[PDB]
């Protein structure tokens, strides 16, 4: 059975959000959805639930009327709205369904969407700043020595960084994007190489933004 | 109000070295315990429920057992899959929905040491009246690590910020980095910045600082 | 019996306050889940299950049998969700009947999936007497009376095919 | 306890009515409790009932006892927060017909 919900939200601070979650296979709508959340990198947090039948959804004390929860049982679909988001209510929104049947105490969650990602920022489209991390004395540790490039202030997601033009594969560690108190994303790209490359080997970091069609090609000198 | 701890918070097992989880609730939930499989970039997949039985279409390396409030979990022979994150639910006392934190099983190999190296913010940045440092930790195992910010040898607080790759496809080891940030002001305020980490590698705390200037 | 009719007494849409929907797949009408045609499943309604009342006076010129039911939950969470509070009771009364239930929340062996109960008792009401339901949970309401009347009474016979 | 013995099985339990909330208090710890048993054709719950009664054999506490027909294949369940007197064997049973009970006082022969 698919419960398949919207994805990809993208909001301001202060503005109210509706997760939609449409039940597919076959609907017997007398079973409960559930609806889960996941902060980035912690643990699930149930919201609230709804029985169609019974109406009158529950909530969870800490989502308790900072979120409201409804159904149409007509197009097979149950909501989950979130008025007016703050900066930490960017999370993923799960809707779930249960063993079903008030009585049965299995309460397990059986069935699951795919997950609704809601990112609370109140920003544009906007192209990243690329500042080169420079190998020294201290970014260099015997024979291997270590550079970057630090991608910062773009939006939105995804963006793509490439080593001299992919001439560069090993030793690249380009980490996943982090969304900052500006809600503008920032993340850093590190290769390490030869310690005595620096000096004849040039080293440029390709960052690519195609939702504000920037392509900004960084190079990355040493330093004493 | 049911507490629900597991432990460890992160295990390290080889494939087909028989991985075994364990969930400990505060009171006795009695049968009623369900055990969850969320692959990194997906919603989680139903495992075990009542403690024992375990749902449709479910491989049977996964074994539930126990019962109160020690529960456990066993793989007998590890997969490609099975390297995710496990959770534990109990449905006894109102709320019923109450999740335990989890546990990240990883790929076990030999213990590394990372490589850490410090970056001193960008004259170009500086214009902009911000200052970025950036401290970085390459090639470590396992994924568990602390670092510490010290400007002028003074402890920072909530001014950091971290990102952590997954298990990289090769050597299996992660890459973490650290980045605090200042203004251009109060960067040019203070002299010596410093992050000192404790992973492992002559057992704590081989720390990078640099002299501003 | 020398005379039986159905009659309405207390409407399903008379409950203003409460959620008369509600129902299970145990009991389902064309593959829906449903319930009781003429008993009705009073559930919170707006996340509050205020005191429900109800009352019947009798002018039918006829005795009635009155059927009602409360539910035994199987666990404290269906409890809460439906009917909002625990501790809850039902009360039913008439001139001759006194009458107090409680839920009796326990886990039981399942039937038709459910581990809950629905326990139901009846009454004659007599003519121009009231009857006074009052529940703050768990009641199953009659939507339907019965008008009864005897001159005797008979047997039940188990056969199995045609009245000729 | 889900029985196959492949026979019909009696089944007894008790609760505790005690004479005082002391032994109440003192023996299962808290008021308010509440014995529960349950099948596919039973439900039944019973409370304590702490009152001072005459004393027989020196108690003026009660021990009042119930008990049940569980089918073949069909399971009971016991739950209780305090004062259940529980069961450590059942009986199977049959009947072709019923009996009576005779007092003669003597001699099987
Ligand atoms: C129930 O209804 C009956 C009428 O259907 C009521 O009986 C009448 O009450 C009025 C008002 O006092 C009297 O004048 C009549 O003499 C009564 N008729 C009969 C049956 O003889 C009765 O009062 C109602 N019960 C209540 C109080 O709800
Ligand atoms: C109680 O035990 C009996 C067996 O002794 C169980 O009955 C069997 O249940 C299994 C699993 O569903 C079925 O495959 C068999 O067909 C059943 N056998 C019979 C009696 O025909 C029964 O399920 C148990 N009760 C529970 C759920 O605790």
């Amino acid at each position: 059975v698919q419960l398949v919900e919207s994805g990809a939200d993208m909001k301001p601070p202060g503005s109210s959000v509706k997760v939609p979650c449409k039940a597919s296979g076959d609907t017997f709508s007398s079973y409960t959805i559930t609806w889960v959340r996941q902060a980035p990198g912690q643990g699930l947090e149930w919201m609230g639930g709804i029985t169609p039948i019974f109406g009158s959804p529950n909530y969870a004390q800490r989502f308790q009327d900072r979120v409201i929860i409804t159904a149409d049982e007509s197009t097979s679909t149950a909501y989950m709205e979130v008025s007016n988001l703050r900066s930490e209510d960017t999370a993923v929104y799960f809707c779930a369904r249960v063993g079903g049947e008030w009585g049965s105490g299995r309460y397990y969650l059986d069935h699951w969407g795919q997950g609704t990602l809601v990112t609370v920022s109140s920003a544009s489209t906007k192209g990243p700043s690329v500042f080169p991390l420079a190998p020294s004395s201290k970014s260099t540790s015997g024979g291997t020595a270590a550079l970057g490039c630090l991608v910062k202030d773009y939006f939105p997601e995804p963006v793509t960084v490439s080593w001299n033009s992919g001439a560069l594969t090993s030793g690249v560690h380009t980490f996943p994007a982090v969304l900052q108190s500006s809600g503008l994303y920032s993340l850093s790209s590190v290769v390490t190489v030869p310690s005595s490359s620096l000096g004849t080997q040039t080293y440029i970091c390709n960052v690519n933004h195609k939702p504000s069609n920037t392509k900004v090609d960084k190079r990355v000198e040493p330093k004493s | 109000d049911i507490q629900l701890t597991q432990s460890p918070a992160s295990l390290s097992v080889s494939p087909g070295e028989r991985a075994t989880l364990s969930c400990r609730a505060s009171q006795s939930v009695a049968g009623n315990l369900a055990w969850y499989q969320q692959k990194p970039g997906q919603a989680p997949r139903l495992l075990i429920y009542g403690a024992s039985t375990r749902a449709t279409g479910i491989p049977a390396r996964f074994s539930g057992s126990g019962s109160g409030t020690e529960f456990t979990l066993t793989i007998t022979s590890l997969q490609s899959e099975d390297f995710a994150v496990y959770y534990c639910q109990q449905y006894n006392n109102w709320p019923p929905w109450t999740f335990g934190q989890g546990t990240k099983v990883d790929i076990k190999r030999t213990v590394a040491a990372p490589s850490v190296f410090i970056f001193p913010p960008s004259d170009e940045q500086l214009k902009s009246g911000t200052a970025s440092v950036v401290c970085l930790l390459n090639n470590f195992y396992p994924r568990e690590a602390k670092v510490q910010w010290k400007v002028d040898n003074a402890l920072q607080s909530g001014n950091s910020q971290e990102s952590v790759t997954e298990q990289d496809s090769k050597d299996s080891t992660y890459s973490l980095s650290s980045t605090l940030t200042l203004s251009k002001a109060d960067y040019e305020k203070h002299k010596v910045y410093a992050c000192e980490v404790t992973h492992q590698g002559l057992s704590s705390p081989v720390t990078k600082s640099f002299n501003r200037g | 019996v020398k005379h039986f009719e159905k009659v309405k007494i207390l409407p399903k849409d008379r409950w203003t306050q409460h959620t008369t929907t509600g129902g299970s797949r145990a009991c389902a009408v064309s593959g829906n889940p449903s319930f009781f045609r003429n008993m009705v499943w009073l559930t919170k309604k707006g996340s509050d299950y205020p005191v429900a009342k109800g009352s019947y006076n009798n002018t039918s010129g006829e005795q009635m049998l009155i059927i009602w039911g409360v539910h035994h939950p199987n666990d404290e969470t269906e409890q809460r969700t439906l009917y909002q509070n625990v501790g809850t009771y039902v009360s039913v009364g008439t001139s001759t009947l006194n009458k107090r239930s409680t839920p009796e929340i326990a886990t039981r062996p399942k039937v038709n999936g459910l581990g809950s109960r629905m326990e139901f008792s009846w009454t004659l009401l007599d003519m121009w007497d009231t009857i006074n339901f009052e529940s703050t949970g768990n009641l199953i309401a009659p939507e339907y009376g019965f008008k009864i009347s005897k001159r005797g009474s008979s047997g039940i016979m188990k056969t199995e095919g045609t009245l000729e």
